[PDB]
């Protein structure tokens, strides 16, 4: 009622469009640079990942700053997530919002082979046995998005007061739209742990990437992986 | 209470591995060592140190008599004394590690999964669980681990406000001991990630798979039953907040115990396994040996 | 504060300076490789009186590396037999080490290896002690009550003001004095050619030798250092010297109980505390006071 | 002038007289002393409380200051005094009690080493030095106002007294004796050797009065157990 939960849905379905009918159709069952491509679509999710949040309730009436640590600390997991969801619309590899396939030899070739079938075994995997729905995507993200465990928040105790709100919500929900599962709503959030574990194997890779060089960076991404000046992030959050 | 009896016999199950493995008091922790009486190898040592630093703690031990020693460490500086505290942790851990590899072995589940991913989910969870277990002893007040005769005091930047939260290894165990888990709870949190399914080399991943699954709803119904409702509401949110904030925890505690190693090899033969230092049952030997007898 | 003496009185003086000095590691640094402490009745009444001599007579003791370590030990009250015999083994290493760098500062001294060995040796066992504590007494602290001794540093315990103990008690009211060196080494010069040490054959020799000792200190007060506010220091310093002899005779009956107990006295210790010529029964102080290498 | 030398010769006079014709004539150049030694240590222990009061100023400390020191000083107080007395004789010590005993009467009685120790360490340099009674009742008066005695009201003004007989012996010993320098000195200088005698008398009485069979009389045994003391609280009153 303070976190309605089809707020969250909005927030979801404003950012992201639906399973495009190629994919729908065509992919399913029954060279260009791999991560160049993949910070490529990272840089261009960072921006929508601004406006998503914006529109989840109460985010924008925090501090500013305290909107810029939460989505400096998850925006790794928050776009992890997002298009692991985005990907069990397909077989075998992952779809980037730029609408990049990306396969395990694009993968292997590139050194992110692990981290890659990592992805694949533990978020697609899970998400579409589970068949994730994009109401508890958006719920998980948006607890993912309030961590109150970040340094610097002016009121951990509102974030924190936030999260509680979201897993209420979504708890009312799983329990509404899911009662033929029961531990449904205990299984979403056991994929926290295991996003983050993939969502910091990531950086580890993001970092390594920027360290050589021959790796193109874009603005957001870049202002994301460099410890705070940031311009971007914190201007877009007043608009 | 109010839980299946399947669920009430694999929290009795894992409660026993736990007294069964983990002495509260150490008394078995013996023979321990103690600290006695280019520019890219310069930027290593400058990290190295960073990483330290945050983590000084005094080596408060006890004798039998009553007699108290105490070891303060020495301050920040270049050459060789953070490695002194180390071969000390070095042992510890050969006794922690040594208690967790008999945790699993005696878990019924973890005895029928095939050794080499019994090997491997150790691997991923082994640092995971020392601190779970660590947590146990750990007193916000003092900022100490009462490992019975031994302590380790947490030193004093200013000790006005301490303000080592800005070490997030520390941050858990406050952020966790905030919580006050019961002995249930934090066995609980132990199989979550000791069967945790995105341990690397994994074979059979179905079965941790639902297995983590299964402990997870337990938990997250022993805290519905046995703790008051509208109290202790958001709890597993609290504990899931945890075993994520773990996995960071496992990510800079590797990336760091890499560091060191490598400007001063230190690592126990079992360190090195566990935490893969210079096909999968013969790679890691003694972890091997560990398991099966 | 002007200055002014015999010629005699000032290369006497000197003459001990520059065996104190030569003799005398303020900061202890060849003193290691020593001990340290672990990491039936109506008889039993002189059990009681050993742990009263103890009771007010504990230390913290605390050792510093070259770093910035410090181990710190502190004592176990009492409950008990056999937990008091905590340092015992560590002082008797400590003494070995003071009591020969006490037999070279009059090894050294050519009044003093003029006297006949059989003389030497009785004039250092009587003395032994004596030297010991005006030893200690120029690396005592005031305002800590601390034995600063280089790496080692023998701290205090409060219990309610222990100046109920002499022992402690002279350290304090010595200290209060601000002796000069000078008259630091003429108190051990003075102690240390005292005539009735049982075992002064010289008599006459030797007390010929303290009177001037003693005059040349009284002198030095009278002559150097004479802010007229300083009469009554040859006092209070005579003060010292007697009661530097109550406490010498209360801690040999100290000893002689504990050894009595439990036996720890070095082969030295023996030999200066008594547990037929001196020499072949002293033979490791014969030894010491023949050698020159 | 304040601690006046004279007024101390003046107690040291009072309580001990002159030696005696006999000894005086004849005398320099059984079965247990221990009992006689005793004897003559309660005897002369009424005598210290009556010179102690002569001592200027003693009598105006506390009441139980008095005790104290007295407490404190009495065993080598009276181990001067006997000392001293023990330089007309030739050999051995003369007890107040007029008795002579001989380090033959002392060997067998087990007090050999200590006896020795007084002569050959008190008694042999007293003579040697020609100690004179003014400067005993000043040694002595030093000795008694012990500051470093536990329980003193004031251990400061114990500590200004013991000055001002420090400072009065001072000035005497310069006057009667300007040949002699550093007599002043070796005066002090029988303080630690007196101390160390005094410890080992102690370490004597408490052993024969442990075996029992030493008769012991009531102020002696009054200085030998723990504080109480009724008998020196009593004269000090008077
Ligand atoms: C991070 C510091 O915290 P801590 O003191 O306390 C946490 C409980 C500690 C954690 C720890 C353990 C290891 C072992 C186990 C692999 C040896 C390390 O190599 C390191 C560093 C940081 C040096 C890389 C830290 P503890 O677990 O040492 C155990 C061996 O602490 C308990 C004494
Ligand atoms: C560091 C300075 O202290 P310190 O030298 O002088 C006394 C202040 C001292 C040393 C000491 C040493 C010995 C040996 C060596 C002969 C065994 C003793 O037998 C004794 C006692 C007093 C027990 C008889 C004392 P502390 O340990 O004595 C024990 C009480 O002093 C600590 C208060």
């Amino acid at each position: 009622e303070d976190m309605p939960v089809e707020r969250i849905l909005e927030a979801e379905l404003a950012v992201e469009p639906k399973t495009e009918t190629y994919v729908e159709a065509n992919m399913g069952l029954n060279p260009n640079d791999p991560v160049t491509n993949i910070c490529q679509a990272a840089d261009k999710q960072l921006f929508t990942l601004v406006e998503w949040a914006k529109r989840i309730p109460h985010f924008s009436e925090l501090p500013l700053d305290d909107q810029v640590i939460l989505l400096r600390a998850g925006w790794n997991e928050l776009l992890i997530a997002s298009f692991s969801h985005r990907s069990i619309a397909v077989k075998d590899g992952i779809l980037l919002a730029t609408g990049l396939h990306v396969h395990r030899n694009s993968a292997h070739s590139a050194g992110v082979g692990a981290i890659f079938d990592r992805v694949l075994t533990e978020l697609v995997s899970k998400m579409r046995d589970m068949q994730m729905d994009k109401t508890e995507l958006g719920c998980l993200r948006a607890i993912v998005l309030f961590n109150p465990d970040s340094k610097g928040l002016s009121n951990p105790a509102e974030v924190e007061a936030l999260r509680e709100k979201v897993y209420a919500s979504l708890e009312a929900y799983c329990k509404h739209k899911y009662p033929e599962q029961p531990g449904r709503f205990a299984k979403l959030l056991l994929r926290l742990p295991a996003l983050r574990s993939i969502g910091l194997k990531c950086l580890e890779h993001l970092f390594f990437f920027k360290l050589i060089g021959d790796t193109p960076i874009d603005t957001f991404l870049m202002e994301m992986l460099e410890a705070p000046r940031h311009k971007i992030l914190h201007r877009l959050l007043q608009e | 209470q109010g839980l299946t009896e399947e669920q009430r016999m694999m929290i009795r199950e894992l409660m026993d591995a736990q007294m069964k493995t983990f002495d509260t008091t150490f008394s078995h922790f013996k023979n321990f060592r103690l600290p006695g009486v280019s520019r890219e190898e310069a930027a290593k040592w400058s990290q190295v140190r960073k990483d330290l630093c945050s983590l000084k703690v005094s080596l408060q031990l006890r004798g039998e008599d009553g007699s108290v020693w105490n070891y303060k460490p020495p301050a920040d500086s270049g050459g060789k004394e953070i490695f002194s505290l180390l071969p000390h942790m070095a042992d510890m851990s050969t006794y922690m590690f040594k208690g967790i590899i008999s945790f699993a072995k005696v878990i019924s589940y973890f005895r029928d999964l095939p050794i080499e991913d019994q090997i491997s989910l150790l691997k991923g969870a082994a640092f995971e669980l020392c601190q779970l277990r660590f947590n146990t002893v750990f007193n916000a007040e003092t900022g100490t681990w009462e490992c019975g005769r031994l302590s380790y005091c947490l030193e004093d930047t200013a000790g006005g406000f301490q303000q080592l939260l800005l070490e997030p290894m520390l941050k858990f165990h406050y952020m966790l001991k905030k919580l006050q888990l019961h002995e249930e709870e934090y066995v609980l949190m132990q199989a979550i990630s000791l069967f945790s399914p995105d341990r690397p080399g994994v074979l059979q991943h179905r079965v941790v798979d639902q297995l983590q699954e299964q402990f997870a709803i337990t938990l997250k119904s022993y805290i519905e039953c046995n703790r008051p409702q509208p109290a202790h509401r958001f709890l597993f949110l609290k504990i899931m907040a945890m075993l994520t904030e773990l996995r960071s925890i496992n990510a800079q505690h590797t990336q760091r115990l890499l560091r060191i190693q490598d400007i001063h090899p230190f690592a126990t033969p079992l360190m090195q396994e566990l935490f893969g230092i210079t096909s999968l049952t013969e790679r890691h030997k003694i972890l091997h040996r560990l398991l099966q007898e």
